[PDB]
């Protein structure tokens, strides 16, 4: 099981970027795909979760509307879209996955974002 | 005053209602107007001589000690778990031959007690009723399968059944039948059972089932119709062709035997002669 | 829940015993995980449920504590143990971590 | 224990939430655990699903002194003390609960009285089959959910706004389902005397794999019709060869007509699998009738008839394949 | 073995005089009798499956060889005028 | 609460390629700790009990995700077992007959090799 994200991203304010999480090793509609945020100076932070098959999502109350989770079983990849980018959004975004619990034992290499 | 105190004053704890005593005990018999709604009619078995039907048995009566004044509603759809502490007519199906309630996610029961006591009772039942079939002319027969809504433990001075005056039997829209076409006319007569114990109530509903002979005309008739005309070409080859000509006759006279034997796949092994086994016997001739 | 680590930076020599306290906000009582994130890589899992180890982790990492006060423990600090350590509660839906210890 | 025993006290499972108020909203959800293949003989199919329901019940509002994670996962055997929507399946011939170690039920009670119940069922749903163009057909089987004892004034269903049906991988023996229409939220049934009852259905589409029939029906039947054509190049004086060679082409075809329909429903209308067999049964019989025309010609150069028939039936038959496979496929 | 016995028996048609048309053709038709019956019985207790199996490309190939056996003498009558 | 569980299969059989399933009866055992069953009254390490007492303790609600049909055995009694160790360890053995369904890949039918599974899964309790 492995999670291969996209590359680094550079956006301007007001725009919106979509980060992918290419699940290489299992069907994407099998496990919950979690999304995290690592902003330097501060610590990590949990964005939400999406079961890529049933379209169910449980966003964090701080990221409601700011983040949108989607999936596409044509290529086994889970997407995240950040709307209304600001300077606060400068951070690294991961797509973890907890199989036997609500911990994060499978991680992605990271996707640097710089507004 | 409260939705729970009401059900406790109508039934349950503080009611005094006794579900072991019919309405108007030692009075006029409880007449039970009842209608049905068939969902999935079909699966008319010939080897077993029975059919399977899915119906909503609705039956209405009047229990005078369920008359309330608290709520201004005309009727009141109670919970489908409170139709176990009220009296209920104990009707069975005289030719049911197998039946079972449906209990998927809840007991499929309906209760509606009007303001004057008029009780409604709708339950979903899957029946495997038995109808004796007359196969004198099998592929073109017209059946008449019946169901009998009979009482068991009450005589006709305790419990009397009736049909709904208008629309006593109702069929679901688009209810089709393979091999059959359920005629829209349905006879509703008074069966009545006189047993060793006394007069018992009964009401049956005739079902007319005209058979669709599309299957047998493609499966049983054309193959036999073709094998018979197959041997006719034996009359054209030269008479000297002894082995070829006799080979044509032996196979055709032999294949008709297999066809006739195959004409009793689901037909019950019945004494008299049918209408399909004298087309086979004649083509075999 | 607000997980907290009251020591952003800890000092330790190679071969010491160090305890990293992650004082939870309310009572989860077992729901704690500990992560290690070397510079430029994803935080790998070390402990989950505050006392169990992950497949392929060295046996010098030991979780303890319960209720609110938790603690990670490294018996013999090697050279690779010089990185960031994150605690994490997985008891509720909003999964805060608690800052990080160095 | 007081997180739950304090709620069920003064709680009445015989009264729905908002008794005289608005109807109760039930957001139905389904996960298909297994999807059995269609039984053409009985017009049904067996399915194993996880029925999920999610309604509001303001009497189950958890107190302010309950932290929890977000829900109140309780003993699955505690469902018997709560109100539950009484939805049946209007197509099921015979359904079934499941208690393999104990009864398979969820019960989540969120902080705002919201309730989740996930039964685990195995339904034998009945879907009528339209076997016209039989091997190349495609059916649509329903899974109608419906309330029984509560009219639309009281109870009211509606599908999940996201993915109501959550099938992941089924791979039927000779069927397949990819994406379909979870339609007819206005499926509400009307029954005379009782009223309007809620209905919501999912009509799956089930294409049929013709691979089994291309090598079990069409393949062997095709060679037998070509087997009849061997009698055209044989010397017509060999009466005992071309005649037995032709009777085989009608006997084996006649046998295949019965062997195929023996495991199908007895629908009274010509299907695509019968137009093929009845056609091949005539090309075989036509070849044998061709010999009688040639045998008579000797009773008086009949080789011209066979010559004209050597390259006519293959043309008259291959012309059939273009017409047949273009209509039904 | 039964299907193997049928393919191995249809070959005897070549061990018969080329004049016995009813013999060879009667043999080439009797052999294709049981092969279609043997092949039909091969799917007795098997589910209706789309892809091809191991036994299915055995009954089909034995059917093809037994089919070509009868097809040969139809090529001999045309030649052996 | 985690439950180390093991299986003892009495018999396979009726492996139907048509129905695409197989029947088996097993003795599903499963052990877990329950700290409010530890006792200091009897000096016995383990302590067998009446299976009628098995309906008053907590029990994990595991199901077979591909069971396709199952049923307890009630012949002459409940075929249930219960021994509460003196620290809380609860043993739980029950006889169960399962018509498990295993999809068969018949690409080489007469001489194939099947792999039929048995998924012991929880239903009403999440992973935490
Ligand atoms: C309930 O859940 C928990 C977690 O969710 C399950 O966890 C089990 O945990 C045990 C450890 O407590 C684990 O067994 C370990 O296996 C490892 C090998 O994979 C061992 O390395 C490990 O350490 C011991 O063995 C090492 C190698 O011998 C030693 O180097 C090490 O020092 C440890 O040895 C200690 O203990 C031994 C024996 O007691 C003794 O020599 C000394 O006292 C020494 O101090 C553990 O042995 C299990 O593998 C985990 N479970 C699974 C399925 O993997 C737990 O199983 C679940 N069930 C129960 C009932 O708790
Ligand atoms: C169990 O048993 C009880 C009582 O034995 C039954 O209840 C009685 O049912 C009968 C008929 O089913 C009732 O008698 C008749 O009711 C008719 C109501 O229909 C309308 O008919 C016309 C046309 O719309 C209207 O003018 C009329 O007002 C009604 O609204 C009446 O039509 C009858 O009266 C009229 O017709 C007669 C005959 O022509 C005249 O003589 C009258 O003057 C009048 O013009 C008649 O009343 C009866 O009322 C019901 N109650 C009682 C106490 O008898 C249950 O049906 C039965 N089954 C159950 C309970 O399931
Ligand atoms: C469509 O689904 C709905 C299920 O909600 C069904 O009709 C809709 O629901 C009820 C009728 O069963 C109607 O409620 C009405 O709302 C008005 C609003 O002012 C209120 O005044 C009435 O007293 C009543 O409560 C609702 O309007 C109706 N929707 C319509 C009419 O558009 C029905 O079973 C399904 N099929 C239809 C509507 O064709
Ligand atoms: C099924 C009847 C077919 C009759 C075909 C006509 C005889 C062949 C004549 C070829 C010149
Ligand atoms: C039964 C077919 C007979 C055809 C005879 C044709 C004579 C010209
Ligand atoms: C309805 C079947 C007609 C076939 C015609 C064959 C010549
Ligand atoms: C199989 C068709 C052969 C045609 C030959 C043309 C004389
Ligand atoms: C299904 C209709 C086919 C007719 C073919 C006529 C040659
Ligand atoms: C298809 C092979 C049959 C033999 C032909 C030889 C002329
Ligand atoms: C009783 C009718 C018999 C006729 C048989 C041909
Ligand atoms: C009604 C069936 C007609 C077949 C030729
Ligand atoms: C494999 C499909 C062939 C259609 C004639
Ligand atoms: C399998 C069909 C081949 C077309 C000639």
């Amino acid at each position: 099981v492995q999670l291969q994200q996209s590359g680094a991203e550079l956006m301007k304010p007001g725009a919106a970027v979509k980060i992918s999480c290419k699940a290489t090793g299992h069907t994407i509609s099998r496990y919950w795909i979690d999304w995290l945020k690592q902003r330097p100076g501060h610590g990590l932070e949990w964005i939400g979760e999406i079961l890529p098959g049933s379209g169910s999502t449980n966003y964090n109350e701080k990221f409601k509307g700011k983040a949108t989770f989607t999936a596409e079983k044509s290529s086994n990849t889970a997407y995240m879209q950040l709307s209304s980018l600001t300077s606060e959004d400068s951070a690294v975004y991961y797509c973890a996955m907890g199989v036997r619990g609500n911990y994060f034992d499978y991680w992605g290499q990271g996707t640097t974002l710089t507004v | 005053m409260s939705p729970s105190d009401f059900l406790d004053k109508l039934m349950g704890r503080t009611s005094g209602y006794d579900a072991r005593i019919r309405p108007n005990f030692k009075g006029p018999p409880v007449n039970v107007s009842c209608n049905i709604f068939i969902n999935s009619f079909g699966s008319i078995a010939e080897t077993t001589m029975d059919y399977r039907v899915n119906i909503f048995l609705r039956q209405q009566w009047n229990d005078p000690r369920l008359a309330y004044n608290e709520y201004p509603d005309d009727s009141l759809d109670l919970d489908p778990s409170m139709l176990d502490s009220i009296w209920k007519p104990d009707l069975f199906f005289a030719n049911e031959k197998g039946a079972h309630f449906h209990e998927i996610t809840t007991d499929n029961k309906l209760l509606r007690i009007s303001r004057n006591g008029n009780v409604l009772y709708s339950i979903r039942i899957t029946l495997t009723l038995a109808c004796p079939m007359d196969l004198k002319n099998f592929p073109m027969d017209v059946q008449t399968c019946i169901m009998q809504l009979e009482s068991f433990g009450y005589t006709m001075n305790d419990l009397i059944f009736e049909w709904q005056e208008q629309g006593a039997v109702q069929v679901a829209d688009g209810l089709t039948l393979p091999q059959f076409i359920l005629k829209e006319e349905k006879d509703l007569r008074y069966c009545t059972k006189h047993y060793n114990t006394g007069k018992f109530t009964c009401i049956e509903a005739r079902f007319h089932l005209e058979r669709q002979m599309g299957y047998y005309l493609i499966q049983m008739y054309i193959p036999s119709l073709l094998i018979v005309i197959l041997s006719w070409i034996s009359f054209w080859i030269n008479m000297d062709a002894a082995p070829a000509r006799v080979g044509l006759g032996i196979t055709t006279v032999l294949t008709m035997t297999t066809q006739s034997s195959g004409s009793r796949a689901s037909l019950p092994k019945v004494s008299y002669v049918k209408a399909i086994d004298i087309w086979m016997a004649v083509c075999l001739l | 829940i607000v997980m907290t680590q009251s020591h952003k930076f800890m000092s330790t020599s190679v071969g010491d015993r160090v305890s990293i306290t992650c004082k939870a906000s309310q009572d989860v009582s077992t729901a704690v995980a500990w992560y290690q994130q070397k510079p430029g890589q994803s935080p790998k899992l070390l402990i989950y449920w505050a006392s169990t180890r992950h497949t392929g982790v060295p046996g010098r990492f030991t979780g303890s504590g319960s209720g609110t006060d938790y603690t990670l423990t490294i018996s013999s600090v090697q050279a690779e143990d010089l990185s960031l350590y994150y605690c994490q509660q997985h008891y509720s839906t909003p999964r805060t971590f608690g800052g990080g210890t160095k | 224990s007081n997180i739950l025993n304090r709620l069920l006290v003064s709680y009445d499972p015989r009264i729905r939430p908002n008794f005289k108020g608005i109807p109760v909203d039930v957001v139905v959800n389904i996960f298909i655990n297994s999807f059995g293949s269609i039984q053409e003989t009985t017009m049904d199919y067996r399915v194993n699903i996880f029925l999920r329901q999610k309604w509001n019940d303001p009497r189950l509002k958890l107190p302010s002194d309950f932290r929890g994670s977000d829900a109140l996962t309780v003993d699955p055997t505690m469902y018997k003390c709560l109100w539950k929507p009484d939805l049946f399946f209007a197509n099921e011939k015979s359904a079934n609960f499941h208690d393999v170690t104990q009864e398979n039920i969820l019960l989540f009670i969120f902080r705002d009285g919201d309730v989740l119940v996930s039964m685990r069922l195995s339904i034998t749903l009945s879907c009528p089959l339209d076997l016209t163009l039989f091997p190349m057909d495609t059916q649509r089987c329903k899974m109608q959910l419906e309330s029984f004892g509560y009219t639309t004034d009281d109870l009211r269903f509606i599908w999940q706004s996201g993915d109501p049906v959550q099938l992941e991988k089924i791979a039927l023996p000779q069927f397949d389902i990819k994406k379909e229409d979870i339609e007819y939220g206005n499926c509400t049934k009307y029954y005379k005397g009782t009223g309007y009852y809620t209905c919501v259905e999912v009509i799956f589409t089930l294409r049929r794999q013709v691979g089994f029939y291309m090598m079990g029906v069409y393949a062997p039947t095709l060679l037998i019709v070509v087997l009849s054509w061997l009698s055209f190049w044989i010397n017509p004086d060999a009466s005992a060869a071309r005649v037995p060679l032709g009777i085989f082409s009608v006997l084996s075809l006649a046998s295949e007509c019965t062997t195929l329909a023996a495991e199908l429903p007895k629908v009274s209308y010509v299907k695509a699998l019968d137009v093929w067999l009845i056609a091949c049964l005539l090309f075989g019989f036509a070849s044998l009738v061709e010999y009688a025309v040639v045998q008579v010609m000797l009773n008086n150069a009949a080789k011209r008839i066979d010559l004209y028939a050597r390259a006519l039936f293959p043309f008259c038959f291959l012309f059939f394949n273009v017409i047949y496979w273009s209509i039904y496929l | 073995i039964p299907s193997l016995l049928i393919v191995i028996l249809s070959w005897i048609s070549f061990w018969i005089n080329m004049d016995a048309a009813p013999a060879r053709v009667g043999l080439g038709i009797t052999t294709v009798l049981t092969m279609t019956t043997q092949s039909s019985g091969s799917r007795a207790s098997l589910p209706k499956v789309s892809y091809v199996k191991a036994i299915d490309i055995w009954m089909a190939v034995c059917l093809l060889f037994v089919f070509s056996a009868l097809l040969e003498y139809a090529a001999v009558n045309f030649v052996s005028r």
